[PDB]
C-alpha cells in the first residue's frame, strides 16, 4: 500500500 | 517506553511541532478535480509531517497507519480552516485557489463556521500545531498514546499561561478548542461519505492514495 | 439570560434534577433473537428516550433562552450523540456489554449479526469512562455540552450566548474536579480527556447514523424519521 | 414538525 511505502521510505 | 515526546519540555515540543509543519501547496491549472489533486499532494506531506510529530514514530507501524487512516481528512480540514482564517466568508484551499461557497456545500459552510470561530478566538500557530497533533493521536478509537495526549494537553495549557491567560481562561479556552475538534470530526465523517459516493458516481477520479485512505473507512 | 448568573453548585443541581430516567425495553424474550426485531427494540427504545430528552433539553440552563429554531436545530444534530453517551454511561458497570436498558443487556455476539465495529467503539468508550471513574456530576455536564456544541457550527450573537453557557459548564466541570481533590495538572488533563471522548461520541454517532438511513422494513417512528432526515437533507 | 410540536408543549 502507498501509505506504508511513504511511511517507511 | 522509548519516546521523544515524553522527553521534551513544553517549549521543545512546540518548537518541534513548528519545525515539522507542512508547506502551503498551490493548486494546479472541474473544481473538485482541483481539490482532489491538491488534497492528494497534501497527503504526501502529511505522512512525513506525522513522522516528525514527537511520539508518533515510537508507536508501532500498524498503529501509525491506523491513526493516519482515521485522521487524514480531519488534518486536511483543520489545515484548510487555519489558512482561511484571514479570509472570512471564503476558503483558502491554496494561495491561488480562494473559493466562495457557491463555487458538498453544506460541508463548505461548516468549514467557514470553523474558520470564523478560530479567527474570533484569535487562534495562534503554536496552539494550532498542538491541535493537529491531538487530532492525529485521538483519531484512533496508561496507554502510551494517552500519555502523549496528556503531554500535548500540558503544552496547550503551557502556551496559554505564557500568553497571559488566567487559570480560568486557560480551562475555558482549552475546552473551546477541543470542542471544535468534535465539529472537525463531524466534517471529516460527512466528507468521507460524500467522497465515497463521489467514487461510485465516477465523475472525478480519486487518486491512488485517496482511494486507499478511503477504503480504510471500512 | 439568567443561566449566566447561576453558580457551579447550582448548575450541577439543575442538571441532576433535569436528568431523564433509565427506560426499559419491550421485555418479550423472543425479539432480541434476530436482526429486524432487535433493531425494532432499539428503535422503540430510542423513540421513547427522545421524548424525555426533548423535555430534558428544556431544563438545560440556557437552552430555553435560545429561539425555537435554534432549539430544534441543536436537538436535530446531537440526538444520537446524547443517546450514545447515555448508553455509554449506563454500560460502565458492565464491561464487555452495552446496557441499552436494564432488561436489554447486549453482548458483542449479538452485535456480530447485522454493526460489530460500532459496538466495540461504544464498549471502548464505556471502558474509558469506567477506569476514569466518571462521576454523575461530570456526566450531566458532558451531555449538556453535547446538546449546545454539536449544532452551533453548522445579531447572530445567540452563538455567543451558547458559547457563554458552554464556558460556564467548563467552569462547572473544573469546579467538580477541584472539589474531588484533583491537582491543577490533573484537572485540565481530565478535562481534556473527557472532551476528546466527545469527538469519539460524534464519530460513533455519524457512523451509527448512516446505518440508520441505510436500514431505512424495520419500521421507524415518525419522530425518528424526522431526526434522521435532518442529517440526510 | 413533530420535534417542533414536542417542543411546543
Ligand atoms: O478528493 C478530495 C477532494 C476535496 C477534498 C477537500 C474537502 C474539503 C472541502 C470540500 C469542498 C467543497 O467544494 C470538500 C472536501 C479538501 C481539500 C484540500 C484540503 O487541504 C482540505 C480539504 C478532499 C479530498
Ligand atoms: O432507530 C434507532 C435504532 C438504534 C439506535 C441506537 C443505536 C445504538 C448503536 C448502533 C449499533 C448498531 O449500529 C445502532 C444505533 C441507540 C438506541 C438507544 C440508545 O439508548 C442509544 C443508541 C437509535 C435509533
Amino acid at each position: 500500500k502507498i501509505l506504508h511505502r511513504l511511511l517507511q521510505d | 517506553k522509548n519516546s521523544l515526546a515524553l522527553s521534551l519540555t513544553a517549549d521543545q515540543m512546540v518548537s518541534a511541532l513548528l519545525d515539522a509543519e507542512p508547506p502551503i501547496l498551490y493548486s494546479e491549472y472541474s473544481m473538485m478535480g482541483l481539490l482532489t489533486n491538491l488534497a492528494d499532494r497534501e497527503l504526501v506531506h502529511m505522512i512525513n509531517w506525522a513522522k516528525r510529530v514527537p511520539g508518533f514514530v515510537d508507536l508501532t507501524l500498524h498503529d501509525q497507519v491506523h491513526l493516519l487512516e482515521c485522521a487524514w481528512l480531519e488534518i486536511l480540514m483543520i489545515g484548510l480552516v487555519w489558512r482561511s482564517m484571514e479570509h472570512p466568508g471564503k476558503l483558502l484551499f491554496a494561495p491561488n485557489l480562494l473559493l466562495d461557497r457557491n463555487q458538498m456545500v453544506e460541508i463548505f459552510d461548516m468549514l467557514l463556521a470553523t474558520s470564523s470561530r478560530f479567527r474570533m478566538m484569535n487562534l495562534q500557530g503554536e496552539e494550532f500545531v498542538c491541535l493537529k497533533s491531538i487530532i492525529l493521536l485521538n483519531s484512533g478509537v496508561k496507554d502510551h498514546i494517552h500519555r502523549v495526549l496528556d503531554k500535548i494537553t500540558d503544552t496547550l495549557i503551557h502556551l496559554m499561561a505564557k500568553a497571559g491567560l488566567t487559570l480560568q481562561q486557560q480551562h475555558q479556552r482549552l475546552a473551546q478548542l477541543l470542542l471544535i475538534l468534535s465539529h472537525i470530526r463531524h466534517m471529516s465523517n460527512k466528507g468521507m461519505e460524500h467522497l465515497y459516493s463521489m467514487k461510485c458516481k465516477n465523475v472525478v477520479p480519486l487518486s491512488d492514495l485517496l482511494l486507499e485512505m478511503l477504503d480504510a473507512h471500512r
